[PDB]
């Protein structure tokens, strides 16, 4: 109930984006005029949170700094902060294992892989987290995840294909769909010896993966002498309902509205648009919380703030948005 | 030892500058009149204005905006003699109050520029009409902010005005035509914002300038923009009708005499329209942003006793 630990983690996508990323994290780097590491916190900012625990595996050093520029330092914040510094190549899962050799975990607490955006409540999440509770002793966690309706196989990067119940919505299995484009690799398989207990369950494909899970704090002690685990999904949560460890029940959760997480630069092509239009709703941008910004809406979707120098004859199409320090010329587009 | 009425004090500062305008020019003129000719009593002091402010309306008939200049330096010299120093003090508290609107009345207009920012937004096209100098400082106001907008200018016949506004803003850089103010009606409905200024506000908010204000307000009502006007706060006369009919120039505005020989015949019509409350929509004083009705109370809150 209380005590709302997490656990931050940067630094899993450095091969996704390296022309950039040799002098700034993946998490630096600006969405929309501004990065994504306070999305992310301002988030769990609502989830009301107490104390992060940060994972720097490279450029440790240019993190806190910028956090010593934030509001999160000052002592009004949802949290304190803190950081862990790790050499380079030190992938998901290990990241835990390290940190739960350490212990400062206790109870529950949030996963955030990747980097992510949304604009789910925590509420509807968590009480139905603590329903699994009242309905298992023996549970695991709650995967919450969006619904890409009209769009499959645009999640660009992994094709995630879910098979989960229909009342309990127990995941019962996880196999890694292959590349769409690619129309060879034509088989899913599923054991249905685990399948004694369900029998009427629900198979998908587009849960959108954000990887934000919140669990209880034995689930890592379980994944601590399983030290063969090197990746949050692609292993764990497969090996974990494959019939291995017996009576451990994992759930997902679908919402009918927006979250997602940036995958590669076609991710931050599209998510950066949708946060651009009101498809952020309510998480818009003149809020201008962050730099504690001057942005002024207009509609078509306008960002501009102040100290706009706006030249003569300059059409200013849809879906745009300018800061400030900017003077635009004569005959642009 | 001069006599302050027509010239020998007056039209000396008028081929001084053209920044000053006509009413503050007699303001300027009034409170010179008592300063110099100050004959120790309170008596004949207010006997010497209304001689001379009156003579002053006998000077020139038809620039009226000089007749809210008559009208406020005597509502200044009442309230100024009040306080209650029996003339001992008032004497010298007068003129200690004294280039007040020398300092004050000539940044009217800058101060304008402070509040009249916030009207002409990202990419309004202007229409204005007529050489009301406020306008044109909140347009210096605007090219100096560096913020989008474009202008047009009507005409300002036959008072020539337009042709000025032209080349006045031109240099100064804005993207801008001159337009006949008989092609209102036609390119009003792609014009947004309109700004135009009285020489003088009557009592229910009045527009007591120009040939055809009242004509490009009533097209801006079936237009349904918002019909700003620019001016300040010593621009208020009692002067006050009940139709569009001010008092004229000399004569009717429907004469039926003859060219004798070579007279001029655009000129036989009137120089002065009125606009009530019922055009208008907002307006500008020092004092600040001020509604159709406010402009009323106000021109009757010290007017009344």
């Amino acid at each position: 109930e209380d005590r709302l630990q997490a656990v931050v983690l940067t630094d899993s996508y450095e091969t996704r984006f390296m022309p950039l990323t040799a002098v700034k994290p993946r998490c630096l780097l600006p969405l929309a005029n501004v990065p994504l590491i306070e999305y992310t916190l301002e988030f769990l900012a609502k989830a009301g949170v107490h104390e992060v625990f940060l994972i720097c595996s490279s450029h440790a050093n240019q993190i806190n700094d910028y956090i010593e520029n934030s509001k999160w330092n000052l002592p009004w914040s949802p949290f304190k902060i803190t950081t862990i510094m790790s050499p380079e190549a030190r992938c998901t899962g290990d990241v835990m294992r390290d940190l739960d050799n350490r212990g400062i975990i206790t109870g529950d607490f949030i996963l955030v892989s990747g980097d992510v955006l949304t604009n789910i409540d925590f509420s509807k999440m968590l009480e139905f987290h603590k329903k699994m509770h009242l309905q298992d002793k023996d549970h695991i966690s709650t995967m919450c995840l969006s619904k890409a309706s009209t769009y499959p196989k645009t999640r660009t990067i992994e094709p995630a294909a879910f098979v989960l119940d229909k009342s309990t919505s127990r995941c019962i299995y996880y196999q890694d769909l292959p590349l769409p484009s690619s129309r060879e690799k034509t088989s899913i398989q599923i054991d249905p010896e685990l399948l004694d207990n369900v029998d009427e369950f629900v198979i998908r494909n587009d849960l959108i993966d954000c990887r934000i899970d919140i669990c209880t704090s034995h689930v890592p002690l379980i994944f601590q002498e399983n030290f063969d685990y090197q990746s949050l999904r692609t292993d764990f949560v497969k090996g974990v309902i494959s019939s291995d460890i017996l009576g451990k029940h994992i759930y997902a959760y679908l919402t009918d509205e927006y979250a997602v997480r940036v995958e590669s630069w076609q991710t931050y092509d599209t998510i950066s648009q949708d946060f651009l239009g009101r498809w952020c709703y309510p998480l818009v941008l003149d809020s201008n919380i962050q730099d504690d910004q001057t942005y002024s809406y207009e509609s078509r979707h306008i960002y501009k703030e102040k100290d706009v120098v706006l030249a003569q004859s300059c059409k200013i199409g849809k879906c745009t948005a300018i800061g400030s320090g900017t003077k635009i010329g004569e005959g642009t587009k | 030892m001069s006599e302050f009425n027509i010239t020998e004090t007056y039209l000396r500062f008028l081929e001084e500058d053209t920044e000053m305008t006509m009413p503050i020019a007699a303001i300027e003129a009034l409170v010179t009149l008592l300063r110099i000719k100050t004959p120790e009593t309170a008596a004949e002091m207010i006997n010497t204005i209304k001689s001379s402010t009156e003579e002053l309306i006998k000077s020139i008939p038809n620039s009226v905006s000089l007749r809210a200049g008559c009208d406020i330096f005597m509502r200044f010299v009442l309230r100024n003699l009040h306080l209650y120093g029996d003339w001992e003090n008032c004497k010298q508290h007068l003129i200690e109050n004294g280039q007040l609107f020398v300092s004050r009345a000539k940044k009217s207009r800058n101060k304008i520029a402070e509040i009249g920012v916030d009207f002409i937004a990202d990419d309004d096209i202007i229409l204005v009409h007529g050489y009301s100098r406020a306008v044109f400082s909140l347009l210096n106001h605007a090219a100096n902010k560096f913020i989008r907008f474009r202008c047009v200018v009507t005409e300002s016949r036959p008072s020539k005005q337009g042709n000025q506004l032209y080349t006045l803003l031109e240099q100064k850089g804005i993207p801008v035509t001159l337009i006949v103010d008989s092609a209102v009606g036609a390119v009003i409905d792609k014009v947004d914002k309109v700004f135009v200024g009285a020489e003088g506000v009557a009592e229910s908010g009045g527009i007591i300038n120009l040939v055809g204000t009242y004509s490009v307000g009533v097209l801006a009502h079936n237009a349904r923009k918002p019909f700003y006007v620019v001016t300040e706060s010593h621009k208020f006369v009692r002067m006050f009708p009940l139709s569009s009919d001010d008092l004229p120039m000399a004569g009717p505005p429907l004469d039926f005499t003859r060219r004798t020989d070579d007279l001029e015949d655009a000129l036989r019509g009137p120089t002065i329209d009125y606009t009530a409350q019922e055009y208008i929509t907002a307006l500008i004083t020092d004092l600040g942003v001020l509604t159709p009705s406010a402009v009323s109370e106000e021109l009757i809150k010290m007017w009344y006793d």
